[PDB]
């Protein structure tokens, strides 16, 4: 399978954002577990969400996972300076998992 | 308190064996998953597999089955990760990340990466 | 719901162990996911509660225990973290499946063993 997500998204301080996750099989279920990981500059790498809505521990409350049509989605609510990073999602199918090409979050 | 290094810049013939380390600690090693992830430039990321610390099962990615071999050591609390014959296209920056399966699938803790350049002794 | 077994740890014996064909364990704690060793590491938020064994059971016999109110049965059967389902075939253990999931999966690791 192949996931796709945005190339880039253009947001500002305080702006709601909202980024995605499709699948090229079908539709994006619970069964898949949407994950999101973030990538901050020089390569920091960070867990956010997981399972398609359930946060790790220490993880911004603002960063909420839903499924908004047939595809998983990642809501910035309150968007900060420091969330200016590269995220990427994850889907299972038969237990392996396909990463997405990653969309580019830039913060005025 | 929760940490993953993994091992130096290595620079490794084609054809040869590669080991890369993954030392786990700050948490009980065998209470976690433990993937491991490929970074080439424009490629964004890849999965290769992943292992569970408490009885050494492992699961593959297809592409990734006949390439990686991962073990762990229990005593030491470091995950592994073997790639066996070499190429240009296994250069990249292998990362080594922790994963929650108990009731949900999320990561949390990523390793700084370790620089894999597969080059030819001129 | 009606078809759960709550047991209790000298009770095993006589409920699981000594039964006809079949029998699981669902190692539930109302916890639904966090792990053992470390009792500082767990989670009450998660909502992937899987209740669905008042369904699977509908469609063999599964049984029921909890971990906080029985810590003297996880332990003997080396269960590092729950919810970990174990199959008790003929009074020995099948396959064990750690890490929730949805009623599609629970029949693919169910078919695979019984029939």
């Amino acid at each position: 399978a192949v996931v796709t997500q945005e190339s880039a998204l253009t947001t500002s301080p305080g702006e709601t954002v909202t980024l995605t996750c499709r699948s090229s099989t079908g539709a994006v279920t619970t069964s898949n577990y949407a994950n999101w990981v973030q990538e901050k500059p020089d390569h920091l790498f960070t867990g956010l969400i997981g399972g398609t809505n359930n946060r790790a521990p220490g993880v911004p409350a603002r960063f909420s996972g839903s499924l908004i049509g047939n595809k998983a989605a990642l809501t910035i609510t309150g968007a900060q300076t420091e969330d200016e990073a590269i995220y990427f999602c994850a889907l299972w199918y038969s237990n392996h998992l396909v990463f997405g090409g990653g969309t580019k979050l830039t913060v005025l | 308190e929760v940490q993953l290094q993994q091992s130096g810049a290595e620079l490794v013939k084609p054809g040869a064996s590669v080991k890369l380390s993954c030392k786990a600690s700050g948490y009980t090693f065998t209470s976690y998953w433990m993937h491991w992830v490929k970074q080439r430039p424009g490629r964004g990321l890849e999965w290769i597999g992943r292992i569970d610390p408490n009885g050494g099962g492992t699961k593959y990615n297809e592409k990734f089955k006949s390439k990686a071999t991962l073990t762990v050591d229990k005593p030491s609390s470091t995950a592994y990760m073997q790639l066996s014959s070499l190429t240009s296209e296994d250069s990249a920056v292998y990362y080594c990340a922790r994963m929650w399966y108990y009731g949900t699938y999320y990561f949390d803790y990523w390793g700084q990466g370790t620089t894999l350049t597969v080059s030819s002794a001129a | 719901s009606d078809k759960i077994i709550h047991l209790t740890d000298d009770s095993f014996d006589t409920d699981v162990l000594k039964a006809d064909g079949a029998i699981l364990v669902d190692f539930w704690a109302e916890w639904c996911g966090p792990i053992e060793e470390s009792d500082d590491r767990r989670y009450d938020l998660v909502g992937p509660c899987k209740m669905i064994a008042p369904i699977l059971d509908e469609i063999l016999t599964v049984a029921k225990l909890n971990i906080d109110q029985n810590p003297g049965t996880a332990p003997k059967y080396g269960i590092r973290g729950i919810p970990t389902l174990l199959l008790f075939k003929n009074g020995e253990v099948a396959a064990t499946k750690v890490g929730a999931l949805s009623k599609g999966q629970l029949k693919e690791f169910l078919d695979a063993n019984l029939a």
